[PDB]
RNA sequence: GAGCUGUAAGUAAGCUUUGAUCCAGAGAUUUCCGAAUGGGGAAACCCAGCAUGAGUUAUGUCAUGUUAUCGAUAUGUGAAUACAUAGCAUAUCAGAAGGCACACCCGGAGAACUGAAACAUCUUAGUACCCGGAGGAAGAGAAAGAAAAUUCGAUUCCCUUAGUAGCGGCGAGCGAAACGGGAAGAGCCCAAACCAACGUUGGGGUUGUAGGACACUCUAGUUACAAAGGACGACAUUAGACGAAUCAUCUGGAAAGAUGAAUCAAAGAAGGUAAUAAUCCUGUAGUCGAAAAUGUUGUCUCUCUUGAGUGGAUCCUGAGUACGACGGAGCACGUGAAAUUCCGUCGGAAUCUGGGAGGACCAUCUCCUAAGGCUAAAUACUCUCUAGUGACCGAUAGUGAACCAGUACCGUGAGGGAAAGGUGAAAAGCACCCCGGAAGGGGAGUGAAAUAGAACCUGAAACCGUGUGCU
RNA sequence: UGAGUAGCGAAAGACGGGUGAGAAUCCCGUCCACCGAUUGACUAAGGUUUCCAGAGGAAGGCUCGUCCGCUCUGGGUUAGUCGGGUCCUAAGCUGAGGCCGACAGGCGUAGGCGAUGGAUAACAGGUUGAUAUUCCUGUACCACCUAUAAUCGUAUCG
């Protein structure tokens, strides 16, 4: 049991995952490795926000 | 049963009988910790609160402050915690 | 994989037995020769007992 | 895409970095062609030349078991213009 | 319904009463190898074709589909060889393959050591091992039966008959059935005569008290066999919720023990809590409860459906079959006076005034009707899931394995195979001072206890040391 | 128990200066000794991090050890031209249909796999504690693509 709130239409579906991979989980993973990185729970909860854009939109079909 | 915020009365140990406030709960292992009962002396030397088993604790019925058995009733939608030997709502 | 195309009959197994009832392990094979019998296309050799080639058999 | 995974700060590396070279950690079953396209298009640059390794797993032990660890592919990137591929 | 981020403690950063974590049903994602199936290969790797798309001035690179063999079916389809027929090309297919519980079942093939106090017939034994095919069971099954009564009426399993009858270098040894007493218990579909249609498919027809064809008046759904597709309410299983009754003193570190007063019981099974608890906790007896999925059953709908006696001119009732000789096997029965039934070879019948059996054989009597097929139940076993049990084990025992065990290790390989549990109720796991480089120790503290300090419950003997009475 | 007994696995070391709690045994220096068709330099098989640096002395090192192929932490292997694949076949293995065989399977045609052999485009110098026809410098070669070309058209390619 978790909260999904995402109302968005197919074309704005697409673009979430876009953004969220390229800064949210790729700009904080360059950090952590030569070390700028606090607050290190970030990176687990972008994660599981691509898991849902993914769930939603598959049972769409 | 035994929540945390709640006054208890201590039935067996050494602080038996000594009123407290648990702070702490341990669902897993169930253990209470109550304020004021088992310190231990921590040579880090410290004084802290230890923990009690949760059969060791007894609740108090706030129209006597006797120590007393924790029911249900079932009287709305929501469940509330019934007082043995009284009526009162804890 | 020898065996009577229409019949079945194949190879059995049993004794031989010696004047002295000792006892040795031999074969009964059958009769199968070779033929050219009429099937729905080309005639190709099957074998065929001796027993079915009797009361008039295809050839 | 994302075929980059982490980049190595080493003393080695550090002394390649003097001279437009950068050093990352890239997926295990990848060429350099894709490592060459990955890198322009995120960092917006432009490559001259790419060389790659592997690196066998090693083996390593803590209390009584014994294990080993990952294996992995490192690329080093030489660029003609641009840098500061980190901090 | 309040904490949570698995062993596991650690720190760091966080989520949660707008219901975290957690439990149950239903979904979505599911790298690579492996029957492995595009090709190859030394498993977990390498190399491709074709059609779409991403990116590039263009090449080079990437993504998503598809491309094995065999089998069955539509289709185009010269050969040699006029016609045709092998071959060839494409399409369709929840068609096949592999694994499996070293258990139970059916079939193919099939030893030896051993016993006979030697050994060859015989026995071990149709056992071990190997191969094939299955099912939740399989196999058998509706009298060409058992028998000798004033007769029974498919098959399977248990009791007895009985170590009887018999077989046997008549040695060692092997060893039944019918009767009777029980568990469970339904029986059916085809070929032929014959009629109608263009060899075909429909209808008619299934037997021993003799049935059927032809000719004479003629109408219970059984989806486990008996012909095969579906809508239609009650339960069971998979998360859970309520659930009675105790206080005081003494010893002790701690009370459940001892001593007094009470209470509950359709609940005095059990486990824990600082020692030995019906009334402290989880529980127990007894009730309550299902979004959703699956299973089993019942009520209409639904789907098939022809019934008995009299006449027997004439016709039909399973063929290289039954049976015989030769060579083997199986029947408890070793070829014996061997019936009853199976295989290979060679011969080879009868047609209701027919054929078979009743332990060689013939005659008379009695019973049955071979050469086509199908069928639940009582029966066998446990890799498993759920709930329990024991005059079974208690760490050299019990499974090889209570512990990171088919593991350390050993062998080219098939394969062989260990040892290892216990602080304390609670980590409260010894702050601080002294000798030393450290390990180790002497105090001081924790604790009921430290000769309980992690090489930790109790701590025997062998063996090794120090000090002392008599010699 | 034998018993503080046998043994300690072919060989030349001596001194000075350091470090250190502790030096016959570790580091530095000098002299002396041994091999040199090899005790030197490469490299296939095989092993699989034993390689480098900073620390450590419980166990292993047949003595000691401040030291190590041993323990802890962190690092190191860069290719169009080198060896192999996107090329070729020997022996052998496997084999669509096919032949034979109680089962299981055996043999074999076309076709494939399979180097110890054939074909195949780069050299010199420099640099680090650990890599070098691989990184850097200088100078080349081979295949393929795109844009204009002198010269083309019965060219061209097979």
């Amino acid at each position: 049991m978790k909260a999904k709130e995402i109302r968005d239409l197919t074309t704005s579906e697409i673009e979430e995952q876009i953004k969220s991979s390229k800064e949210e989980l790729f700009n904080l993973r360059f950090q952590l490795a030569t070390g700028q990185l606090e607050e290190t729970a970030r990176i687990r909860t972008v994660r599981k926000t691509i898991a849902r854009l993914k769930t939603v939109a598959r049972e769409r079909e | 049963h035994i929540k945390k915020g709640d006054n208890v009365k201590v039935i067996a140990g050494k602080d038996k009988g000594k009123e407290g406030k648990v702070i702490a709960t341990l669902p897993k292992k169930d253990r209470v910790v109550v304020e004021g009962v088992n310190i231990m002396k921590k040579h880090q030397i410290l004084e802290t609160e230890a923990a009690i088993h949760v059969s060791n604790v007894q609740l108090l019925d706030p129209k006597t402050n006797e120590p007393t058995r924790v029911g249900y009733k079932f009287v709305d939608g929501k469940k509330v915690r019934i007082a043995k030997k009284s009526g009162e709502e804890i | 994989g020898k065996q009577c195309f229409v019949t079945g009959r194949k190879a059995s197994t049993g004794n031989r037995r010696s004047h002295a009832l000792n006892s040795t392990k031999r074969r009964w094979n059958a009769n199968l020769q070779k033929v050219r019998i009429l099937v729905d296309g080309k005639p190709k050799k099957v074998w065929v007992s001796a027993r079915a080639l009797k009361s008039g058999k295809v050839t | 895409r994302d075929i980059l995974k982490r980049p190595v700060i080493t003393e080695k590396s550090s002394e390649a970095m003097a001279e437009d070279k950068y050093t990352f950690d890239v997926d295990t079953r990848v060429n350099k062609t894709q490592v060459k396209m990955a890198v322009e298009e995120i960092f917006n640059v432009k490559v001259a030349s790419v060389n790659i390794m592997n690196y066998k797993p090693k083996k390593k032990r803590m209390g009584r078991y014994q294990g080993y660890t990952n294996k992995r592919r490192k690329a080093i990137v030489t660029l003609k213009e641009g840098s500061d591929d980190l901090f």
